[PDB]
RNA sequence: AGUCGAUCCUAAGGGUCGGGGGAACCCCGACAGAUAGCGCGUUUCGCGCGUACUCCGAAAGGGAAUCGGGUUAAAAUUCCUGAACCGGGACGUGGCGGUUGACGGCAACGUUAGGAAGUCCGGAGACGUCGGCGGGGGCCUCGGGAAGAGUUAUCUUUUCU
RNA sequence: GUCCGGUGCGCCCCCGGCGGCCCUUGAAAAUCCGGAGGACCGAGUGCCGUCCACGCCCGGUCGUACUCAUAACCGCAUCAG
RNA sequence: AGGAUUGGCUCUGAGGGCUGG
RNA sequence: GCCAACUCAGAACUGGUACGGACAAGGGGAAUCCGACUGUUUAAUUAAAACAAAGCAUUGCGAUGGUCCCUGCGGAUGUUU
């Protein structure tokens, strides 16, 4: 039953400082820093997660170090906006635009008659 | 009474419970009347408002919310729309215009 | 009565094409034996015609005047239909065998570019050719 | 001959409030065109606790009415609003809940809260839960109006005042019994240091004039001057009367 | 370290300038082929004990080789 | 089993406080931790997140309400006369 | 010691310009005000944005990157060997697009690449406490195979590593 | 030789998803990623781009021994604190 | 408040998972 | 057919009635006084009936304001109503 010691001057059990045990290959259990768990990119209007994309640090989304197409979805507001958020917007769009050119044609004929 | 009509229907006449039924049923024109609950969100509504003048069918506002048009329609669920595609006894059709 | 029909213009809803314009080339209300559910071809702008102002020179005005399209497949339940109607004819140049192969799709997809070009030299269905905004 | 804690508190660095967690000051917009000669209007995004008050805030997007931008405000929230919500402020908003009116537009009788006393101060009066301002009258002449606050007093504004329908969200919140010292604790741990608060007559006199004696009590009349200097004004200051009603 | 999967694809990286020595490990089962680049090293297995005597008579003439 | 005769919620008190204040705050014990029906989606979703603000688990919107209920007394009441007083600027 | 820290960021707060006080040592602290500057193209000049602190403040908050194996009398994730990663710079070869700015999937979305300037928007960083349940790594534990050791007056295909 | 299996309200750590509590709702910034828009931009056997792969070069300053305690800190000490 | 039992040994009964039509 | 775990409940037999065999681990009851309770306090003679507390009541105050700090200038309450 080996014990375990701190591999740096950390010495307080903080959210930064977590590790795991590993055994090396020379028999020996050691401790190994490990990242905090972090919360991928989120949709603002459903509030869930967007798919597609990993959990990861930000640093860990840097261009040089992560494949645009991990970072990426091929959509309109693709990241940033869920499928069922962006299919509303363009319904919402469409519609209130009919409805508007309604209105103007609504107040032209009214004017019109009068 | 509108309800008293829609129970008709339901107990003899042929219809669809629900937004992607009502959707379905007006793309293919078998709907002849859409009744829309006030709890429907309002871009469903809009939605379901310009794809019924697309397909040349009324559109009947019911006077009450999904729960209280589920229970008209005699479901124990709620009912945010409804199409009917064929009335049987009832004549919504020739009364609401 | 039915509306989607050929030359009806349509929104995408979903995939990456979600917001552009189309114009249905085949209904198919019924689907087939691959697709049970009622889908369409449609014909659509992936890239939108440029704002030509008059201020712009010959070459600026014929290089915002370019179209590119594509044609897909796409269930009913992914596309928006509109009240708009699009008279291009695209029935000879647009059709399900043309899916078959890559080298079939492109040339129809530049057929059907160069008459939506056309068609937008002309002047005529200014909505179909500007981009919805949202 | 001790500083007493009511003129302790005047220095602060310990009796400052804590806001480390607020969300920011709850305010209108500023006044402008729009808002004076049309309206605008904004969606409310969210409903938020703000430590330390009663009353949840609002945030309310708005469109800049000549900037390329979004603008952003917080709101003190009006019962009934709620997200996705419009809303509208101006001289010809309609009267709804959670619009915002210049007082010349809002009926006699209306309720409002979030009431300015200046024009352009962005909302003074009737801002905690449950709380609200009466329109009684308006006087065009000099272009004033009469409102009742909470308190119940009658004041008179000018008519450009701006105001919310309606009342203060989060009302009915001190009718509840906190049962026990550590609500108490919760509750000012994130307003001020003011609590426990211990009782003059448990002091010595060196810190207190109602300190000392071989018995607890005051020893004089616990009414003191308005004039009376700090130090030596404690217990009921300027009392007109004493007693029950 | 980096597997390659295929011989030809292993003569290629070979070729390239930065290859800097091959070494050849005889295991039980299997021979492996090291290339040492200088970014990656890349291992090739080969299952067949002939086709790793191919290999090895294939390995251009500059390239060091070192047997383990 | 019927657990406690009278006491209901506010059993987990124990015997402090006095049967009054404890019959006092049984009120607002039940009334902020019950389910309210949404008007928006026509279900019983809503649930308090703090004192005054009540979000449906089911469609999502939040809403701005009482302290410890979903709509006060008072509210009906203000929305009665904004109506009343709105309709005759209307007219 | 490019990889562990300081160093960077900001927290409660600290120190300040101007202004206002002050006999003065000094006091308040962005509050009385022509802010620092920031982007594009260049005859280095022009154009466009520009809300008065770009300062200090955490070897437990946030945060770019390293792992075995070995080595000293005394150092090591720092030394040795091997094998990786991060930041920055500059080019060359090959590949990719031109329907000038890819393709596939009905879709959720997938593929190593696959235009773009002022301007604007979202997310991550980013968060309390308690209770149950579930998954993973390490440890503990039982059996068999083989290697060594302990007991063996008697028993022990058993005890230990 | 470093092999093949079992087991669990077991213990330490990490994670996931629910539920309870609040008149308590439980930091900011640096930094990184994504998106809306499309001014502007290229050629015919070469041009314009390219967050792709491989290849090339560089990476400053200071701390780093040891104790961390019934004698390496404080308590006048090799002090049962 | 007030009462009874508790060791060792030899048994009995109950409480599960995987595979196969 | 192949595996799997420790929980529970019974029945014989048996010992000098020993058996939660060490360890571990409430004494109980009938009343009076004070303080409701949890919490806090005189570091080094007082832990209490003292302080606090929820509850109850009173007083001032609508910002050109109430209370308070400051030599002055200006500040805390105040990201408040
Ligand atoms: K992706
Ligand atoms: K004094
Ligand atoms: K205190
Ligand atoms: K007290
Ligand atoms: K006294
Ligand atoms: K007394
Ligand atoms: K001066
Ligand atoms: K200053
Ligand atoms: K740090
Ligand atoms: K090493
Ligand atoms: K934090
Ligand atoms: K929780
Ligand atoms: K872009
Ligand atoms: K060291
Ligand atoms: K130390
Ligand atoms: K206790
Ligand atoms: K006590
Ligand atoms: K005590
Ligand atoms: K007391
Ligand atoms: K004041
Ligand atoms: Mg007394
Ligand atoms: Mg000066
Ligand atoms: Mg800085
Ligand atoms: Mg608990
Ligand atoms: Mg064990
Ligand atoms: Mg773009
Ligand atoms: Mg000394
Ligand atoms: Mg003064
Ligand atoms: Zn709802």
């Amino acid at each position: 039953v080996q014990r375990l010691t701190y591999r740096k001057r950390h010495s307080y059990a903080t959210k930064s400082n977590q590790h795991r045990v590993v055994k090396t290959p020379g028999g020996k259990l050691i401790y190994q820093s490990t990242k905090k768990r972090a919360s991928g990119p989120k949709c603002p209007v459903t509030g869930k997660r967007i798919q597609g994309i990993p959990h990861l640090r930000p640093t860990e989304y840097k261009r040089s170090r992560l494949s645009r197409n991990r970072r990426t979805v091929n959509r309109a507001y693709g990241g940033v906006l869920s499928g069922s958020a962006v299919r509303e917007r363009i319904i919402r769009a469409f519609l209130v635009e009919e409805q508007k050119i309604v209105k103007k044609v609504l107040k032209i004929q009214k004017a019109k008659e009068k | 009474s509108i309800n008293n009509r829609l129970a008709l229907v339901m107990k003899s006449g042929k219809y669809s419970l629900g937004y992607k039924t009502v959707l379905k049923t007006l793309r293919s024109s078998k709907g002849k009347l859409i009744l829309i609950s006030n709890n429907c969100p309002p871009l469903r509504k809009s939605e379901i408002e310009y794809y019924a003048m697309l397909a040349k069918v009324g559109v009947h506002h019911f006077n009450g919310n999904n729960v209280d048009l589920g229970t008209a329609c005699g479901k124990y669920f709620r009912v945010s729309c409804l199409s009917i595609i064929d009335p049987g006894d009832s004549d919504i059709i020739k009364s609401l215009p | 009565v039915k509306f989607l029909k050929p030359n009806k213009a349509v929104i995408i809803l979903q995939g990456k094409y979600a917001g552009r314009k189309a114009v249905i080339i085949r209904a198919f209300d019924e689907g087939t034996r691959d697709r049970p559910y009622g889908h369409c071809l449609v014909a659509g702008i992936s890239k939108y015609p440029k704002k030509v102002i008059r201020k712009d020179s010959a070459k600026k005005q014929a290089k915002k005047s370019r179209v590119k399209t594509f044609i897909k497949l796409v269930n009913y339940n992914h596309i928006m239909p509109t009240r708009y109607t699009l008279d291009v004819d695209l029935k000879d140049v647009v059709n399900v065998d043309v899916l078959q192969s890559r080298d079939k799709k492109v040339t129809a997809a530049k057929e059907a570019k160069a008459r939506l070009e056309e068609r937008f030299k002309t002047g005529k269905n200014r909505w179909f050719f500007t981009k919805l905004r949202f | 001959g001790r500083v007493i804690r009511a003129q302790r508190k005047g220095a602060g660095s310990v009796f400052k409030s804590h806001t480390h967690h607020r969300k920011g000051p709850a305010k209108f917009r500023s006044l402008d065109y729009g808002e004076r000669n049309g309206y605008l209007k904004g969606v409310v995004s969210e409903i938020i606790h703000d430590p330390g008050r009663g009353a949840p805030l609002a945030r309310v997007t708005f469109r800049h009415p000549f900037r390329y931008k979004h603008q952003k405000e917080l709101f003190v929230a009006a019962e009934g609003m709620y997200t996705g919500q419009f809303i509208y402020c101006g001289k010809k908003a309609n009267l709804m809940v959670g619009n915002v009116l210049a007082l010349r537009s809002i009926p006699e009788g209306a309720v409002v809260c979030n009431v300015e006393h200046k024009v352009g101060d962005r909302g003074v009066f009737a801002r905690c839960s449950g709380d609200y301002a009466i329109v009684i009258s308006h006087n065009p002449d000099n272009g004033t109006t009469r409102i009742k606050l909470p308190s119940g007093a009658k004041k008179i504004v000018p008519s450009g005042c701006r105001a919310m329908i309606g009342q203060v969200a989060g009302g009915g919140r001190t009718e509840k019994p906190m049962l026990k010292a550590g609500n108490a604790y919760h509750k000012y741990r994130v307003k001020r240091n003011c609590w426990p608060k211990v009782r003059g007559v448990a002091m010595n006199p060196v810190e207190h004039p109602h300190g000392g004696g071989n018995h607890q009590h005051i020893g004089h009349a616990s009414t003191v001057r308005r004039d009376a200097p700090p130090g030596q004004k404690v217990g009921l200051i300027a009392a007109r009367r004493t007693g029950r009603l | 370290p980096k597997q390659i999967h295929e011989i030809k694809d292993f003569l290629l990286t070979a070729r390239r300038k930065d290859a800097r020595t091959v070494k050849i490990k005889k295991n039980k089962d299997m021979v492996k082929f090291k290339v040492r680049c200088s970014k990656y090293l890349y291992t090739l297995c080969v299952s067949d004990f002939e086709k790793a005597d191919k290999l090895k008579q294939s390995l251009p003439p500059g390239l060091s080789v070192q047997d383990l | 089993t019927k657990r406690t005769k009278k006491a209901g919620i506010v059993g987990k008190y124990g015997t402090r406080y006095g049967a009054s204040l404890r019959k006092q705050i049984k009120k607002m014990e039940v009334s902020q931790h019950s389910k309210y029906f949404c008007e928006f989606c026509g279900k019983y979703a809503v649930k308090r997140k703090a004192v005054g603000i009540w979000g449906c688990k089911d469609c999502g919107k939040v809403k701005a309400g009482g302290a410890y209920t979903l709509n006060t007394a008072s509210a009906v009441t203000v929305r009665s006369t904004i109506r009343r007083l709105r309709e005759q600027t209307e007219s």
